[PDB]
């Protein structure tokens, strides 16, 4: 019984960690996209 | 008489010409030494032009003449069994090609009122997609994945599967084949041509190729000439299948040629209009109505992706454009599944009306236990404690997933595919070691071609199965099961 | 007709000519530096045509000390290099000047350096086999005679030592001729390689040419053309099997990048030039060997920032066959051959071409390694006891497999202090079949480290 | 022709030199060392990495 309870708690602890990691990855990807597009447009219009 | 200009600039395959007040857009131009050019950017001062062919033969004193022609290509019916560059010249030394008509590359696609529904089978040799995601005439399917997964093998197998259909003289079943090779190594072109030739299918197919050495911009417009070649037959009540080896390199070439001149860059330095190019290229394939003649064209594009990033610009655009999708995972390829195709996500959006009714019956049963095995794979460790139904589902899923894999350069007939799938889904795989599952059935299949070939003829004629057919099959199965010897001992039911 | 310089800015120069005397593309021009401290003869290569009869040119050697108004002389032809069999056995400059002795071979025949690739009709596939004596290469990524071979990996992985080992393994006892080129390499390596070649008896039949990192960008994108010119002459005229060695071809691309900004070309996604693919394709097409003649070319490429999604390596992957890949994790965990078995493959492997036992063994071992990887991903946290007997058996077998996959090497014996060895192909396949069977489970993994063959396995196991 | 990597984690951990043997190499290797050191030391770097 204790094993059942602990394993359930472990799953309920893992899911939200997955969600937070997904959010962080998404914001990082958006920041990267903005960074390279800004760099390329600046290099292009610097001429 | 004709207007003549000069040259003001030259570099990186770009030339600027001052003059030619009457020039029209996308008009082919002539340069000394037999050099071809294309006008692509007009202006009041001068006009830009990309250089076709020789480059280093350009200076500031050359004279320019206009051909008074927009764009065209000989589209005769003698191109079968020949290799041709995108412009139209034959690469081989076999000699020139007789031609009958000249058509442009910028014709309008058939309208809405000229369309028609799709119900024809368009069978292929790969049993992994026929029963999973049907493909029909005039329908667009895409294959996506990583490098070294095996997509070109599937392409060539589909190409060479049409031998039996071409054998008959019926013009209502013959299918022409067009292959476009873009930005590849010449040795690979030679190898695939040799494979087709030894397969005997070179008599009804054509190849247009542009190797990696074509810096002239030939990589920009190879699919256009391929589609122009196909359309002449497709307007004559004849069925054509066209394959594009790759499209990412086409986009890269367009991006480079745009960046070389002045073009505002968007995401990833891509030029202003990329989606429009692929849309207008891929909207030519269509099943015409009965009034127009009934011809059809079926296209197959190819896209390469990095690190399974299906969220990039070009893959997203192509997925939005296309009509059906198939996915290949390198992890599955390393796992041991030769058809790395992933049944989890690949979906064809047609209604399943293309396929024939028997395989329509069996695919529904296949889907359920495929999903059951996919979901119940985690309990392999504690399989003893599970329920009998769960164990049966797991074993059936294992046998099924073992059944699908096939070796390359081995197309399968539709009767053979139907028989194999029916044998798999009726529980006849019980009491059989999994490994021998790959072997046994094949040998069994051969026996059917030896003494009981009438079943294939009945399936051909009726497109269905009868009670006498199924009882004959079960009798034959019971006969052969005892004859076959297992690799480890023996066991029968 | 001389013309004059108008602008000087870094490596790029701007020249003007009288009307009618504008030189064609890819020509060569001469300029003089009169300063006492540094006297040179600048050679300029025209690369951009402009209006008003002005031309943008690139420099070949550093341009410090030049001024305005200096006249320029036109050659009227592209750069040319000496040819013939009388050049081998000497070290040459990028322009062909002999380092060992100036004014040597200047009477030889010299011809063009820029030519078109051959026609498609003469092309022909080449399928063959050649032994190497290395466990990984002979099993997973077999090579081929007359094809192309490349070595991929990041910085600080051990590419140069593998190149030296390969030349020691193959160049020795070879019937034909060998040509080596050095692009953007460490000068100490060039010196010690020259000394090592002089130690043996192969320098009498080898031609060396290379430019160093200290040279301006003009040189770093021209030496490969000279090496290809020499190899083409030898293949076309004398007609024997030849070997070609190129190091860090990626530097060539870098040579363009800076000039791409100076010439006014807009930048690409990662600051690259917009037209890299065309030039690299022209080079790789020039590499090709037609039927009736053989060229065996081996190259090494450098992965920037350990990222495989960079635009440049994609074209290298496209123009290739039978490649090898070096990773960083195996180097970190102390495996000297840093090849990654799960990211390298060869085209030649085929049950019809090579055989069935070889194919089945390779499939079994690669599947076992994949299973070990995705099992370790969880066992690293949940512990060993969380799995069944079969999983633990597979993990142990895989551990022994990656331990045994390493070997001792010729050129690296000084670090180990003990000379290496080579192994036959049949012994390798039999030993790996036995390992897949599961017989060596009674031995510790430490016996499998840095071993060669099977008798050495027995001796080392009995040593403990 | 060689690199030495120092990470703050090892310095915090209690290793005063604070250098990791995993990614520290030397091109010259044993050639520079005196011979007695060469026989005494051996391949200690590989043992540490293992
Ligand atoms: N069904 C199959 N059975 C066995 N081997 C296969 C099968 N399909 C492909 N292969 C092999 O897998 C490899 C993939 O070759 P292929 O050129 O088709 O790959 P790809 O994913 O299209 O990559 P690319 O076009 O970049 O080379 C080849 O060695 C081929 O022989
Ligand atoms: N088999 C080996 N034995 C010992 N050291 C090796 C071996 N292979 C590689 N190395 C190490 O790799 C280094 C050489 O790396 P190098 O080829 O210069 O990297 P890069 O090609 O990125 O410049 C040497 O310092 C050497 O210690
Ligand atoms: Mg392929
Ligand atoms: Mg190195």
């Amino acid at each position: 019984a204790s094993r059942r309870r602990a394993m359930k708690s472990a799953t309920d602890n893992a899911d939200d960690l997955i969600k937070a990691l997904t959010l962080a990855a998404n914001r990082e990807r958006q920041a990267q996209i903005t960074q390279e597009i800004s760099e390329i447009v600046g290099g292009a219009n610097a001429l | 008489r004709e207007e003549i200009g000069t040259v003001i600039d030259a570099g990186d395959g770009i030339a600027h010409v001052e003059g030619l007040p009457s020039v029209m857009t996308q008009e082919l131009l002539e340069f000394p030494g037999g050099v071809l050019g294309v006008a692509l950017n007009l202006d009041e001062h001068s006009v830009g032009a990309v250089i076709l062919g020789e480059f280093e033969k350009i200076e500031e004193g050359q004279q320019v003449k206009r051909t008074g022609e927009v764009l065209s290509v000989p589209v005769g019916d003698a191109f079968l069994g020949r290799v041709v560059n995108p412009l139209g010249q034959p690469i081989d030394g076999q000699g020139d090609i007789a031609a009958e008509t000249r058509r442009a590359l910028e014709l309008q696609a058939p309208s809405v009122v000229q369309r028609q529904s799709v119900s024809e089978p368009l069978q292929t040799g790969i049993k992994a997609i026929d029963a999973m995601t049907p493909i029909g005439r005039g329908q667009r399917q895409l294959i996506i994945g990583d490098r070294k997964t095996g997509k070109t093998a599937v392409c060539v197998d589909t190409i060479l599967n049409q031998r039996e259909a071409w054998l008959t003289g019926d013009p209502k079943q013959q299918v022409r084949c067009v292959y476009v090779a873009i930005g590849q190594k010449g040795t690979t072109i030679a190898s695939v041509k040799r494979a087709l030739e030894e397969g005997g299918a070179m008599e009804y197919t054509t190849i247009v190729a542009a190797p990696a050495s074509d810096a002239a911009g030939f990589k920009w417009l190879a699919p256009y000439t391929g589609s122009a070649i196909g359309q002449h037959w497709m307007y004559n009540g004849k069925h054509v299948l066209i394959v594009f080896d790759d499209l990412s390199k086409q986009a890269d070439a367009y991006r480079a040629i745009s960046l070389l001149l002045r073009r505002p860059p968007g995401r990833e330095a891509f030029p202003g209009d990329v989606f429009y190019l692929h849309s207008r290229l891929l909207e030519r394939c269509a099943k015409l109505s009965d009034e127009l003649g009934g011809g059809s064209m079926t296209g197959l594009p190819i896209i390469e992706t990095k690190a399974n990033d299906i969220s990039a610009f070009i893959p997203t655009n192509v997925i939005s454009i296309t009509d059906g999708q198939c996915f290949l995972e390198s992890d599955l390829f390393n796992q041991g599944v030769r058809p790395a195709i992933n049944v989890g996500v690949s979906v064809s959006r047609v209604g399943g009306a293309a396929q024939i009714k028997a395989m329509k019956e069996v695919a529904g049963s296949l889907r359920l236990d495929l999903s059951q095995y996919r979901e119940l794979e985690a309990f392999a460790a504690f399989a003893s404690d599970l329920d009998a139904a769960s164990k049966a589902q797991l074993d059936r899923g294992a046998r099924l997933v073992e059944l699908l894999k096939q070796p390359q350069y081995s197309p399968l007939a539709v009767e053979e595919q139907v028989v194999a799938i029916f044998l798999g889904t009726q529980g006849h795989l019980d009491s059989v070691p999994v490994e021998d599952v790959q072997r046994f059935e094949s040998e069994l299949l051969e026996h059917v071609k030896a003494s009981h070939s009438d079943i294939f003829d009945g399936i051909r004629e009726t497109k269905k199965l009868s009670e006498e057919a199924e009882e004959k099959l079960v009798s034959v199965i019971n006969e052969f099961k005892k004859g076959f010897q297992a690799s480890d001992g023996s066991s029968v039911v | 007709t001389a013309g004059r310089v108008v602008r000087i800015t870094g490596p790029v120069v701007d020249v003007e000519f009288p009307r009618g005397s504008v030189p064609e593309l890819f020509n060569a021009l001469h300029a003089e530096i009169t300063f006492g401290a540094l006297a040179k003869t600048l050679t300029l290569e025209v690369a951009q045509h402009l209006g008003d009869s002005l031309v943008r040119c690139i420099s070949m050697q550093p341009t410090d000390g030049l001024v305005r108004g200096v006249e320029v002389t036109d050659t009227g032809a592209s750069i040319s290099v000496p040819v013939g069999d009388g050049v081998k056995g000497h070290v040459f400059n990028a322009l062909g000047d002999c380092l060992d002795d100036p004014g040597y071979g200047k009477d030889f025949e010299h011809w063009s350096i820029h030519r078109k690739p051959p026609a498609f009709s003469d092309l022909e596939p080449r399928t063959e086999m050649l032994e190497t004596g290395l466990k990984v290469v002979d099993l997973l990524t077999p090579y081929v005679r007359g094809g192309k071979i490349a070595l991929f990996g990041g910085a600080g992985v051990g590419k140069t030592v593998l190149i030296q080992e390969m030349i020691n393994r193959i160049a020795r006892n070879f019937g034909g001729t060998s040509v080596f080129a050095g692009v953007g390499e460490r000068t100490r390596e060039g010196n010690d390689l020259w000394v090592e070649l002089a130690d043996a008896n192969v320098l009498k039949d080898t031609a060396l040419v290379f430019g160093q990192m200290d040279e301006p960008p003009g040189t770093r994108m021209r030496v490969a053309l000279s090496a290809l010119t020499m190899a083409e002459f030898f293949r076309d005229e004398q007609g024997q099997d030849v070997l070609l060695f190129i190091d860090n071809i990626f530097r060539f691309t870098q040579a363009g990048s800076e000039v791409s900004t100076l010439l006014g070309r807009m930048p690409s996604a990662v600051g690259y030039q917009p037209t890299l693919a065309d030039e690299m394709g022209e080079l790789q097409e020039r590499i090709t060997s037609t039927r009736g003649r053989s060229i065996t070319s081996m190259q090494a490429v450098y992965v920037p920032a350990d990222d495989y999604t960079d635009p440049a390596p994609a074209t290298t992957f496209a123009h290739l066959d039978a490649t090898t890949e070096l990773s960083r994790a195996v180097f970190s965990k102390g495996i000297f051959p840093a090849v990654d078995p799960l990211a390298s493959s060869s085209t030649i492997l085929d049950p019809a071409i090579v055989g069935d036992e070889h194919y089945r063994v390779a499939q079994e071992v690669i599947r076992i390694l994949q299973r070990y990887k995705d099992l370790q991903d969880i066992i690293a946290i949940l512990g060993i006891d969380e799995l069944s007997e079969e999983d633990k058996q597979l993990v142990n077998r895989a551990r022994r497999i990656e331990r045994f996959l390493s070997q001792n090497m010729m050129a690296a014996e000084q670090f180990t202090g003990q000379p290496g060895s080579t192994v036959p192909l049949k012994e390798t396949i039999e030993a790996f079949d036995k390992l897949t069977k599961g017989e060596f489970d009674h031995l510790p993994e430490q016996a499998f480290f840095l071993i060669g063959g099977l008798d050495d396995l027995a001796k080392k196991a009995e040593s403990l």
